[PDB]
C-alpha cells in the first residue's frame, strides 16, 4: 500500500497480470487432478451393513461409524503421520477431506462388492470368493486353489493388513 | 515522428480532429490519409 | 464448447502472444515506449541509456514468454506421447486396460483428425438389463466338486445352469464345460446338483 | 464458508452438481443458488454370498476423446523484437 | 509484424486427413493384423 | 532506490512462479500415473508386469 509502487508499475509493464494467470492455471490444474483421480465413479457405492466375505476382513480399510472424518484406520494413521500477511493466501481446494474420503470409501465398496464390472458400467454383485476365483484365473491359476485354500488365503491377506498398519503406526 | 516503411493509400475514413490513427500494440498504422505498412521482411 | 482443450490450448498461445506484443510497448521506465523517438530527441548518453532500460525490459519478456512456451510445449509433448500410445493401443489393436479406451470394455476406436490434436471414437462394450441370480462355487456330485471350466454357475429359482460372465446365456451343467478337482467336503458354499453326462 | 464470504447467492439446502466451483465443496449454479456439491447418485448394491447379477443385454457406447496433438510453431526475431 | 512469425506445420491438414483415413481403412479392412505387419 | 527494490522482488517473483510450474508439471505427471493406477488395478485386474 505505497502510491508510488502503483506509479513505477503502471509504466513498468504487465507482468503481474501474467503472474496472476500463471498461479490461477496451476490451483486449477491440481483441482483438475484431484477430481480426475478420486471421481472415477459417479455413484457412492455403500457397503451393506452385514459383512460376510468369506472370511476376508476389510473393517481395516472400511470406514466407521465412529466418525473420525469419515475415514478408516489407516486413513486416519496416514493423515496423522503427515504433519503440515504479504500478499500470499492458500485457496482451499474445491473437493474436502472428507469429500475424498466418501470417493474412496466409495471405490472400496464397488470394489469388494461388485469386483471391476462397476468399472465398466453398472455394478454387478458377487460373492467376493467368487471374485478372487476370478482373480486367480485372470493371473493363469485354477479357481480350485482358491476354494479348497480360502481360509489360509484369507489369513495372509488379515495378516498382510496387519503388517501394513503395523509399519504405518511405528515405521516412519 | 520519426519511422521507416511503405506509404500506402488509405480507404478509412478519418475526422477532422484525428491526425494520427494506432491499431493494436499502440503503434503507428494511419497518419494524416496516408497508411504506413512496413516493408517486406522475414527470415532466411 | 465439445472440443474445449484444443481450444484451450490456441487461446492460451495466443494470449501470451498478445501479451509479449503489449509488453513491446512498456516504457520499462524511460521517457518513451517508441525508441524511434528517443532516438529523434536525445543525446546518444541518455538515448543509449533509455535504450539500454528498454532492452532489459523487453528481454526480460522475452525470457518470461520462451520459458512459458518451453513448459506449454512439454505438456503439449506428454499429451502428444499419450495420444500416440492410444493410437498404437486403441486403434492399431485391442486394448485390455480399464478405462484407457473409452468407459466400458474396449472394443476397438476411430481416429480423427482436428486442426491441432486427434479425436478417438472408442467403441466400448457395455452390459445392461441385469437379472439376479443364485450362485454356488461349485457342484458336487457323486462325492466330486465341479468347477466350471468358464463361466459361472447360476440358478433362477432351483434348475442349475451354467453361464458365462459378461452374458446370460444359461447352459445345461456337462462334463465338458466342467472340470473335477477333489472331493466336495473342503469348497465352502458347494451345492448338490446333478451334471450331465453326454 | 471456510472459503470466505458469498453475497448475492441465495444458499440452499439440496446438493446438485458442481456448476461454478467456489470452493472447500460449495458450488453455484443458476436467480443464483450456493449449495454443497452432490459427488453423485447414492445406492446400494444387495451384496450377499450366494447371489450375482448378470447383464441379459449389452449397449454399443462410441464415446469421443479429445488429445491435443501439437501447437502453432513461433518464431521470435529478438534483434527485431526488441531493437526494430 | 515485429518480428513474430509463424512457421507453417510440415504436414498439412489433407496429409493427416489421408494418414486418418488409412489407418481407419487398415482398422475396418483388416482389424489389427495391419498394424503388426502385413 | 525504490525501482530498484521493485526490480529485484519481481525477480524473486518470477523465480518463484517459474518453479511453481515445473512442480506443477511434476504433480500433474504423478497425478496422471495415480490415475491411470486407480483406473487399471482398482476398477480392474491388471496384466502389465510391475
Ligand atoms: C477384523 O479385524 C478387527 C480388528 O483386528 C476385528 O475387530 C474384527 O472383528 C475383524 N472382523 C472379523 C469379521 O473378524
Ligand atoms: C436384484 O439385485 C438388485 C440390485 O441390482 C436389487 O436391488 C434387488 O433387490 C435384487 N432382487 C431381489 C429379489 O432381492
Ligand atoms: C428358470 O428358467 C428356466 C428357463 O425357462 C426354466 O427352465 C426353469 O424352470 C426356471 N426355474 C424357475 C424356478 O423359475
Ligand atoms: C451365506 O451367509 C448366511 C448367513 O447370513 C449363511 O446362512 C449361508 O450358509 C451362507 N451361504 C454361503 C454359500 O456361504
Ligand atoms: C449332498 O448329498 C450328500 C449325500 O448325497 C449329503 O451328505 C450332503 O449333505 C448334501 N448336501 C447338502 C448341502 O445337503
Ligand atoms: C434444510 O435442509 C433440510 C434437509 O435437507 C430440509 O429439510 C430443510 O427444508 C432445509 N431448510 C431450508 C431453509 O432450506
Ligand atoms: C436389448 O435391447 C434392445 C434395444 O436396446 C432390444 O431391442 C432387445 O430386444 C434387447 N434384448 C433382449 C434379449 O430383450
Amino acid at each position: 500500500d505505497s502510491t508510488e509502487c502503483s506509479n513505477l508499475l503502471l509504466q513498468y509493464g504487465s507482468f503481474c497480470t501474467q503472474l496472476n494467470r500463471a498461479l490461477t492455471g496451476i490451483a486449477v490444474e491440481q483441482d483438475k487432478n484431484t477430481q480426475e483421480v478420486f471421481a472415477q465413479v459417479k455413484q457412492i457405492y455403500k457397503t451393506p451393513p452385514i459383512k460376510d466375505f468369506g472370511g476376508f476382513n476389510f473393517s481395516q480399510i472400511l470406514p466407521d461409524p465412529s466418525k473420525p472424518s469419515k475415514r478408516s484406520f489407516i486413513e486416519d494413521l496416514l493423515f496423522n503421520k503427515v504433519t503440515l500477511f504479504n500478499g500470499l493466501t492458500v485457496l482451499p481446494p474445491l473437493l474436502t477431506d472428507e469429500m475424498i474420503a466418501q470417493y474412496t470409501s466409495a471405490l472400496l465398496a464397488g470394489t469388494i462388492t461388485s469386483g471391476w464390472t462397476f468399472g465398466a458400467g453398472a455394478a454387478l454383485q458377487i460373492p467376493f470368493p467368487m471374485q478372487m476365483a476370478y482373480r486367480f484365473n485372470g493371473i493363469g491359476v485354477t479357481q480350485n486353489v482358491l476354494y479348497e485354500n480360502q481360509k489360509l488365503i484369507a489369513n495372509q491377506f488379515n495378516s498382510a493388513i496387519g503388517k501394513i498398519q503395523d509399519s504405518l503406526s511405528s515405521t516412519p | 515522428l520519426t519511422g521507416t516503411g511503405v506509404l500506402t493509400e488509405s480507404n478509412k475514413k478519418f475526422l477532422p480532429f484525428q491526425q494520427f490513427g494506432r491499431d493494436i500494440a499502440d503503434t503507428t498504422d494511419a497518419v494524416r490519409i496516408l497508411d504506413i505498412t512496413p516493408c517486406s521482411f522475414g527470415g532466411v | 464448447s465439445p472440443l474445449g482443450k484444443l481450444q484451450d490450448v490456441v487461446n492460451q498461445n495466443a494470449q501470451a502472444l498478445n501479451t509479449l506484443v503489449k509488453q513491446l510497448s512498456s516504457n520499462f521506465g524511460a521517457i518513451s515506449s517508441v525508441l524511434n523517438d528517443i532516438l529523434s530527441r536525445l543525446d546518444p548518453p541518455e538515448a543509449e541509456v533509455q535504450i539500454d532500460r528498454l532492452i532489459t525490459g523487453r528481454l526480460q519478456s522475452l525470457q518470461t514468454y520462451v520459458t512459458q512456451q518451453l513448459i506449454r510445449a512439454a505438456e503439449i509433448r506428454a499429451s502428444a506421447n499419450l495420444a500416440a500410445t492410444k493410437m498404437s493401443e486403441c486403434v492399431l489393436g485391442q486394448s485390455k486396460r480399464v478405462d484407457f479406451c473409452g468407459k466400458g470394455y474396449h472394443l476397438m476406436s476411430f481416429p480423427q483428425s482436428a486442426p491441432h490434436g486427434v479425436v478417438f471414437l472408442h467403441v466400448t462394450y457395455v452390459p445392461a438389463q441385469e437379472k439376479n441370480f443364485t450362485t454356488a462355487p461349485a457342484i458336487c456330485h457323486d462325492g466330486k466338486a465341479h468347477f466350471p471350466r468358464e463361466g459361472v454357475f447360476v440358478s433362477n429359482g432351483t434348475h442349475w445352469f451354467v453361464t458365462q460372465r459378461n452374458f446370460y446365456e444359461p447352459q445345461i451343467i456337462t462334463t465338458d464345460n466342467t472340470f473335477v478337482s477333489g472331493n466336495c467336503d473342503v469348497v465352502i458354499g458347494i451345492v448338490n446338483n446333478t451334471v450331465y453326462d453326454p | 464458508t471456510r472459503a470466505g464470504c458469498l453475497i448475492g447467492a441465495e444458499h440452499v439446502n439440496n446438493s446438485y452438481e458442481c456448476d461454478i466451483p467456489i470452493g472447500a465443496g460449495i458450488c453455484a449454479s443458476y436467480s443464483i443458488i450456493a449449495y454443497t456439491m452432490s459427488l453423485g447418485a447414492e445406492n446400494s448394491v444387495a451384496y450377499s454370498n450366494n447371489s450375482i447379477a448378470i447383464p441379459t443385454n449389452f449397449t454399443i457406447s462410441v464415446t469421443t476423446e479429445i488429445l491435443p496433438v501439437s501447437m502453432t510453431k513461433t518464431s521470435v526475431d529478438c534483434t527485431m523484437y526488441i531493437c526494430g
